C-alpha cells in the first residue's frame, strides 16, 4: 500500500496468446507428453495466421 | 495416453544386486559399464504388448 | 532337437516375436510422428558409448555408491535437458529431414557440452 | 531490525516478495526430478515454513475481522448477548480479510534464494513459471526488474535479442 | 534371541559399544552382539581373532545364501549407522565390528 | 611486545607480486581439501591426461 505495486494489465483479445509452447527462451523442462500440447498451439497459431 | 516419445534416457539402478560386490550390472561391447540407456519409439500408431 | 529342446526354442521365440504380432494392430485418434532414423539412432548410441568411456574410470574406481549415484543423477539432469528439446522438435518435425537435423543437433550437442560437462564434473570428484 | 536475521524462514523489506497462493501456484508446475538435492532442500524449508504461516495468517487477520464485524453491528458492545449475530456476520468477514492477506505478497530469504539463484535450479523454476503460469511470471518479472534483478527470463530484458511472451507494463528506463 | 545372555545387560561392554555404533532401530546390533560371543576369549589372542573371524563368516554364510568370495571380495568392511543386515556382506561386517569391540 | 614488534616490523614485507594463474587455479582446487583424512586420488586418462605415475607425482607434489 505505499511502495511499488507490479501492474496488471495483459492481453485481452489475441485468442490462445497465454499457450506458450516450448522454445529456447522457456527451455523443455516440460512435462515430457505435452509435445502434443506444443504441436496443437502451434495448429491453432497456423489457423488464427 | 500422449504417445511414447521419441526418445527416452534412462538411468541404470545402482546397487540393485549385491552379488560380488558389483555396483555396476550392466557393460557396453567396448568394455565399460553403462549408467544411462536410450530407448527409441518406432510406429507411434501401435499397441504396447501386455 | 529334443522336444524338451523345441519347446523352449518356440517359447524363446514366441517371446521375442510380439513386436511382429503387436504391429498389425494401430489406433486411429493417434498423434502420429516421424521416426528416428536408425544411422541417427546409431550415432545417439555412439555419443553414449563414448560419454560411457569417459567415465568408466573415475566410477570403477570410487568405492561409496553415493558418488556414483550423485554423478549420475547430474549427468541424467544435463542429458535429460537436452533430450526434452529433441522430443519436442522431432514430434513437430514433419520431414525425415527435421527428424535427421534434430537428430544431428542432438549428438552434437552431446559431443561437445555433455562431454565438457562429464570432465569437469569427474575432475571435480 | 531483529536478532535472527540469519533465519531461512525471516526475510527483509527488499526482499522478493511472493504471495501464498502464488507461492502454491507455483508448486504445482514443478517437478522435483529436475532440481538438485539443494534445491530440494530449499523447498522442503520453505514447505516447513509455509505450514505454520499459512495457519497463522487466519489467526493474524482474526482481529481486524472481529471489528469490522463489530461496526458492521453497531455501535452497541453486548458480550455473549450478541455471539450468535457476530460470529454469523464475521464468518464472511474474517475470510475476506484472510483474502486480502493471503493476496499481499511478504517478503522472504527462502522466496530471494529459490527466485534470484543464478544457477540450474533457479533457472529452471523461473522458466517454469515464465512458462505454464504467465500470469504469476509477469508479476514476478516486474518485482525483479523493480529489485534491480537481471536474467534472460525477464520480461524487461533490454539487451534480448527475441521479443518478450508477454506484456511489458511501464516503468522508469 | 540366538545371543548369550537373556538380555542386552547381562552382556558386558561389549553390548553396550554395539548399541553405540548402530542405531536404535538397527537389527544389525543382534550381528554384533553374536561377534561379541564369537570374540569372547579369542581377540586377546593373535590366533583367536582369526579364528573369530571365521565364526563371523561361517555364521554370515549360515544366516544367509552367499557364494564363495564374496565375504573376501567385500570392499570396505567398515560399517555405518544406517547398515542393516539385509546381506552377508553386512552380516559379517556386524560381525567383525562385534569382534573388534569385545575386549575381553 | 618489543620482540614481537621487531620480528613483524622485520620480516613484514607486502606480497609485490600480482598471483599467477596457476595460483589461482590451485586456490580453487583448495576448496575441500582436509588433513583429517587424505583424499584418495583417482586417475582417469580421459579427463587428465600425460601417464599415471606422471599424474600422481604432480598431484603428491600439489597436494
Ligand atoms: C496462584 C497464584 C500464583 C502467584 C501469583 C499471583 C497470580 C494471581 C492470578 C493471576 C491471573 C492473571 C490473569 C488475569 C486475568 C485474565 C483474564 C483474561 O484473559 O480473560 C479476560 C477476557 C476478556 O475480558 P473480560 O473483561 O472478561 O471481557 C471483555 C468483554 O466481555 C468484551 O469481550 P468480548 O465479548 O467482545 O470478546 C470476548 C471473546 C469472545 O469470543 C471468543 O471467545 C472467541 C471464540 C472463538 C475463537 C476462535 C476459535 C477457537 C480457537 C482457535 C485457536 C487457533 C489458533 C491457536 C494458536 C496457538 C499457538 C499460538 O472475543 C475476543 O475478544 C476474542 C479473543 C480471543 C481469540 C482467540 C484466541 C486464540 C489463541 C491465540 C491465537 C492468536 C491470536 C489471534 C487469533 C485469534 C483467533 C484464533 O475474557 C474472555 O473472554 C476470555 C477469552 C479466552 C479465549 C481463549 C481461547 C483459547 C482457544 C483454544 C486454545 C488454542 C491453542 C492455544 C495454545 C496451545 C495450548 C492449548
Ligand atoms: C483452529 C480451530 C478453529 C477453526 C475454525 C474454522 C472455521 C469453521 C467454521 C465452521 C462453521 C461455519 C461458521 C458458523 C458460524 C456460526 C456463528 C454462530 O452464531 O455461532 C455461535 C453460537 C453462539 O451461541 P449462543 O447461543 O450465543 O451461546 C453462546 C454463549 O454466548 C456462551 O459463549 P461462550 O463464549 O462461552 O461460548 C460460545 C462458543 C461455543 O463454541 C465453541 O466453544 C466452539 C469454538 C471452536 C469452533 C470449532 C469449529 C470446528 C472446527 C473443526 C473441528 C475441530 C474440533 C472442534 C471441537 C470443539 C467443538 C467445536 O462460540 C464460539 O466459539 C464462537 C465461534 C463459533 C464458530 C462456529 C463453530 C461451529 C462448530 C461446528 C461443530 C459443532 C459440533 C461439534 C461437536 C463436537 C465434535 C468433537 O455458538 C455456536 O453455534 C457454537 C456451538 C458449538 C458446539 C460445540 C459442541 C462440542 C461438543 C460437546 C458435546 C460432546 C459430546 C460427546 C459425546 C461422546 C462421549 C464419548
Ligand atoms: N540392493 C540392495 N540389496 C540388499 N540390501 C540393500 C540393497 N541396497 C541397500 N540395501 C540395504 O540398505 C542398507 C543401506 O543401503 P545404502 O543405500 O546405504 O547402501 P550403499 O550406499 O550401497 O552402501 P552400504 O553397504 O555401506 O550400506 C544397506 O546396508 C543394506 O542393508
Amino acid at each position: 500500500l505505499f511502495d511499488f505495486n507490479p501492474s496488471s494489465i495483459k492481453f485481452e483479445k489475441y485468442p490462445f496468446y497465454y499457450w506458450i509452447n516450448s522454445s529456447q527462451l522457456t527451455e523443455f523442462n516440460q512435462y515430457r507428453k505435452f509435445v502434443i500440447r506444443d504441436s496443437i498451439i502451434y495448429s491453432l497459431n497456423n489457423y488464427i495466421i | 495416453p500422449g504417445e511414447v516419445l521419441p526418445l527416452r534416457i534412462i538411468k541404470y539402478p545402482l546397487g540393485l544386486e549385491t552379488i560380488h560386490n558389483n555396483i555396476f550390472e550392466n557393460t557396453n561391447n567396448e568394455g565399460n559399464v553403462e549408467l544411462f540407456r536410450l530407448r527409441f519409439n518406432s510406429n507411434s500408431s501401435k499397441m504396447q504388448h501386455k | 532337437m529334443d522336444t524338451i529342446q523345441k519347446m523352449n526354442y518356440e517359447a524363446t521365440v514366441n517371446m521375442g516375436r510380439q513386436d511382429l504380432i503387436t504391429r498389425e494392430y494401430t489406433f486411429y485418434s493417434d498423434y502420429e510422428f516421424i521416426p528416428i532414423q536408425e544411422d541417427r539412432k546409431q550415432q545417439m548410441e555412439d555419443a553414449l558409448n563414448n560419454l560411457h568411456k569417459i567415465i568408466h574410470p573415475t566410477v570403477t574406481q570410487l568405492k561409496k555408491k553415493a558418488n556414483v549415484q550423485e554423478i549420475q543423477d547430474r549427468v541424467f539432469r544435463k542429458l535429460q535437458g537436452w533430450e526434452g528439446e529433441l522430443n519436442t522438435c522431432v514430434f513437430s518435425a514433419k520431414n525425415v529431414r527435421d527428424s535427421n537435423f534434430c537428430a544431428d543437433r542432438f549428438t552434437n550437442r552431446i559431443n561437445t557440452e555433455g562431454v565438457e560437462f562429464v570432465k569437469q564434473i569427474l575432475r571435480e570428484y | 531490525m531483529d536478532n535472527n536475521y540469519h533465519f531461512w524462514g525471516n526475510g527483509d523489506r527488499q526482499d522478493v516478495s511472493l504471495s501464498y497462493e502464488d507461492y502454491y501456484s507455483i508448486l504445482d508446475c514443478l517437478l522435483d526430478e529436475k532440481l538438485s538435492p539443494q534445491g530440494l532442500m530449499k523447498f522442503k524449508n520453505l514447505h516447513e515454513v509455509s505450514m505454520y504461516g499459512v495457519s497463522y495468517v487466519p489467526l493474524y487477520c482474526f482481529p481486524v475481522a472481529y471489528g469490522i464485524s463489530h461496526m458492521l453491528t453497531g455501535k452497541v458492545r453486548r458480550g455473549h448477548s450478541g455471539y450468535r449475530n457476530l460470529f454469523s456476520l464475521m464468518s464472511v468477514v474474517l475470510p475476506f480479510t484472510c483474502w486480502y492477506a493471503y493476496t499481499t505478497p511478504i517478503p522472504r530469504r527462502l522466496y530471494t534464494e529459490i527466485i534470484c539463484s543464478n544457477n540450474a535450479d533457479g533457472a529452471y523454476v523461473r522458466n517454469r513459471i515464465k512458462q505454464q503460469k504467465p500470469g504469476i511470471w509477469r508479476k514476478l518479472s516486474q518485482q525483479l526488474y523493480n529489485k534491480n534483478f537481471r536474467f534472460p527470463e525477464l520480461n524487461q530484458d533490454l539487451t534480448a535479442t527475441e521479443f518478450p511472451l508477454d506484456y511489458v507494463a511501464p516503468h522508469k528506463f | 534371541a540366538q545371543t548369550a545372555h537373556q538380555n542386552r545387560y547381562q552382556g558386558g561392554l561389549c553390548y553396550a559399544q554395539c548399541n553405540e555404533l548402530f542405531s536404535f532401530w538397527n537389527p544389525s546390533i543382534q550381528q554384533c552382539w553374536k561377534g561379541c560371543d564369537f570374540g569372547v576369549g579369542r581377540v586377546n589372542d593373535p590366533e583367536g581373532r582369526i579364528e573369530a573371524q571365521q565364526m563371523c563368516k561361517r555364521w554370515a554364510a549360515e544366516l544367509y545364501w552367499t557364494y564363495k568370495g564374496e565375504l573376501d571380495t567385500i570392499k570396505d568392511l567398515r560399517v555405518h549407522a544406517d547398515m542393516y543386515p539385509t546381506t552377508p556382506q553386512n552380516v559379517y561386517r556386524a560381525c567383525l565390528a562385534g569382534v573388534r569391540r569385545q575386549k575381553f | 611486545y618489543s620482540t614481537n614488534k621487531e620480528a613483524l616490523i622485520q620480516n613484514f614485507e607486502p606480497l609485490n607480486r600480482k598471483f599467477t594463474e596457476e595460483e589461482v587455479e590451485q586456490f580453487l582446487r583448495n576448496e575441500g581439501r582436509s588433513q583429517e583424512e587424505k583424499r584418495n586420488w583417482i586417475y582417469n586418462p580421459h579427463i587428465h591426461g600425460s601417464t599415471e605415475g606422471e599424474w600422481k607425482a604432480d598431484i603428491h607434489e600439489k597436494f
